[PDB]
């Protein structure tokens, strides 16, 4: 079936290429940064101890 | 008194070397990433275009 404005798979392709960047940008920042935990949500119980 | 007051003369110049290794060789890590994190982005979305 050939539709017009339906491009789905459009979105599916925009959805998974977000989530590929922002992964991008959390391993560029932790290794730049040279540190593993940084800010404060990565892990909860390592920041105290 | 001339043993007591050469006592905050300089430290065992082994552990400023090492730290002026240590930060000596971070340095270069930063560069590196900085120019990839300069390199990737831009050229991602004009291959989109």
């Amino acid at each position: 079936a050939m539709y017009i404005n339906t491009n789905v798979p459009s979105l599916t392709a925009q959805r998974y290429l977000g989530e590929t960047n922002n992964a991008v940008s959390k391993s560029l920042e932790r290794l730049s940064s040279g540190l593993r935990i940084n800010s404060a949500s990565d892990d909860a119980s390592g920041l105290a101890i | 008194l001339t043993a007591a007051e050469s006592r905050i003369r300089d430290l065992d110049i082994a552990d400023e070397m090492a730290k002026f290794t240590k930060n000596q060789i971070l340095a270069q890590s930063n560069i590196s990433m900085l120019a990839q994190a300069n390199s990737l982005p831009q050229m991602a979305l004009s291959l989109l275009g």
